[PDB]
């Protein structure tokens, strides 16, 4: 099966630099042209750069020419994007995409990696319980973090049905906030344990909060 | 406008490689886009050899573009042409 | 540059109907160099159609493409709820560009929201700020009004809303409204009320609590 796995995004200062990579498997990599495509938050798709399977033909979008360099190492099944002189408008999810044999098209895509360009510092969130009052609803308030993203699971992933994790909202303070809620039978309240697992990788915060009445 | 006649040929096979040439002939006026494409993506200027747009002697023009490819990958390479609003794509003959 | 535009911007249709999506190119693009992509909310795009009319690997027959020159069409016959996505056209007649995308939403029967209110936790209260959360769970259509009243005083400018993407399974939405007050302002009032108006409710629904319970 064709698989492409991006890595290397994160928070970077304006004017800074960052190196993205894409690991390919399931096909002869040296026989396919490769691309980078990006998607700014809540925005459309924007093609970034193209490199042919022997690196002979290379193209860049005008918005990155002079600042980004695409390259590949066929012996390591690897695609790279070197990003220099980064700007705020470079903030996006960056996708690795394979170019189809003969007839073209971005026929396989990676999972994406997020690049955030800002001169604001990393801050881990506080995690507060949203307590069932007296089917029931309970949850967790993940407040005051930067940058995106935060991930939330319940009971280490064992509780999946009825979960809503809302998109983060930007506060006037410039920090992000998010709540995650789940509905459960009011019968379960006496027997079952509910723990929300919040992970904010950029700030090295893992928190497990048990939610009870 | 006279629509160009397009002919694609293979030549100079050597060292596992081959030259594919795309010839546009007897067209008018002189302005024409001619480029090799690889999986449908146009090659850059540096990977191709370019003939001048020259008069026939019959009142029309002719030109050519060539590029060097690995023998076996011919099916991935096509000649692309734009002339006064019309476009066409031609394969490497097999 | 070739610019692609797409119409309509949004398309709301019931399951089993036929969706007709339009793509327009600022100049002629040969049919071989026009492709279509589908992107579901949390995912990477996937190739749907290449060469204007050819289905990519594993694409069902209800997806079809046609067109030439400057006008292209994507047809999704017999819509399904999981077909909720943004659809992008893309050309590589010259460079690589995407259209802005068309969002396709699934229409469904009116469903009223289940409303819950959550008081600020005692932990968050250590910290001098108080967040009151109101949950609107599983409703349709998305239009909804949420109003905060403290001591029956309507609040303005101090709440933020967040809405889930339309659920792929049941096409419902969920929404959160978060009221933010200082610990000072919170402990000077007693009744905290969330009032929601929706098409599925014959009359507005109010959830409330008293500070201390
Ligand atoms: C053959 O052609 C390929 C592709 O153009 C080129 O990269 C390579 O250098 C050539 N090899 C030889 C031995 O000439």
């Amino acid at each position: 099966e064709v698989q492409l796995v991006e890595s290397g995004g994160g928070l970077v200062q304006p004017g800074g630099s960052l190196r993205l990579s894409c690991a390919a498997s399931g096909f002869t990599f040296s026989t396919y042209s490769m691309n980078w495509v990006r998607q700014a938050p809540g925005k459309g798709l924007e093609w970034v750069s193209y490199i042919s399977y022997r690196s002979r033909t290379i193209y860049y979008a005008d918005s990155v020419k002079g600042r980004f360099t695409i390259s590949r190492d066929n012996a390591r099944n690897s695609l790279y994007l070197q990003m220099n002189s980064l700007r705020d408008e470079d903030t996006a999810v960056y996708y690795c995409a394979r170019w189809g044999y003969g007839s073209g098209g971005f026929d396989y895509w990676g999972q994406g990696t997020l690049v955030t360009v800002s001169s604001a510092s990393t801050k881990g969130p506080s995690v507060f319980p949203l307590a069932p009052s007296s089917t029931a609803a309970l949850g967790c308030l993940v407040k005051d973090y930067f940058p995106e993203p935060v991930t939330v699971s319940w009971n280490s992933g064992a509780l999946t049905s009825g979960v809503h994790t809302f998109p983060a909202v930007l506060q006037s303070s410039g920090l992000y906030s998010l709540s995650s809620v789940v509905t459960v039978p009011s019968s379960s309240l006496g027997t079952q344990t509910y723990i929300c697992n919040v992970n904010h990788k950029p700030s090295n915060t893992k928190v497990d909060k048990r939610v009870e009445p | 406008t006279v629509p160009p006649m397009v002919n694609v040929t293979r030549s100079e096979a050597s060292e596992g490689n081959i030259t594919v040439t795309c010839r546009a002939s007897s067209f008018y006026p002189r302005n024409i886009i001619l480029t090799w494409r690889q999986d449908g993506v146009s090659l850059s200027h540096d990977t191709q050899q370019w003939g001048d747009v020259l008069p026939d002697g019959n009142g029309t023009y002719q030109t050519w573009v060539a590029t060097r490819i690995c023998r076996g990958e011919e099916q991935r390479f096509t000649c692309y042409m734009e002339h006064s609003g019309n476009h066409s794509t031609h394969p490497v003959p097999s | 540059e070739i610019v692609l535009t797409q119409s309509p911007g949004t398309l709301s249709l019931s399951p089993g109907e036929r969706a007709t999506l339009s793509c327009r190119a600022s100049q002629s693009v040969s049919s071989s160099y026009l492709a279509w992509y589908q992107q579901k909310p949390g995912q990477a795009p996937r190739l749907l159609i290449y060469g204007a009319s050819s289905r990519a690997t594993g694409i069902p027959d209800r997806f079809s493409g046609s067109g030439s020159g400057t006008d292209f069409t994507l047809t999704i016959s017999r819509l399904e709820p999981e077909d909720f996505a943004v659809y992008y056209c893309q050309q590589y007649g010259s460079s690589f560009t995407f259209g802005p995308g068309t969002k396709v939403d699934i229409k469904r029967t009116v469903a009223a929201p289940s409303v819950f209110i959550f008081p600020p936790s005692d932990e968050q209260l250590k910290s001098g700020t108080a967040s009151v959360v109101c949950l609107l769970n599983n409703f349709y259509p998305r239009e909804a009004k949420v109003q905060w009243k403290v001591d029956n005083a309507l609040q303005s400018g101090n709440s933020q809303e967040s809405v889930t993407e339309q659920d792929s399974k049941d096409s419902t939405y969920s929404l959160s409204s978060t009221l933010t007050l200082s610990k000072a302002d919170y402990e000077k009032h007693k009744v905290y009320a969330c009032e929601v108006t929706h098409q599925g409710l014959s009359s507005p629904v109010t959830k409330s609590f008293n500070r201390g319970e």
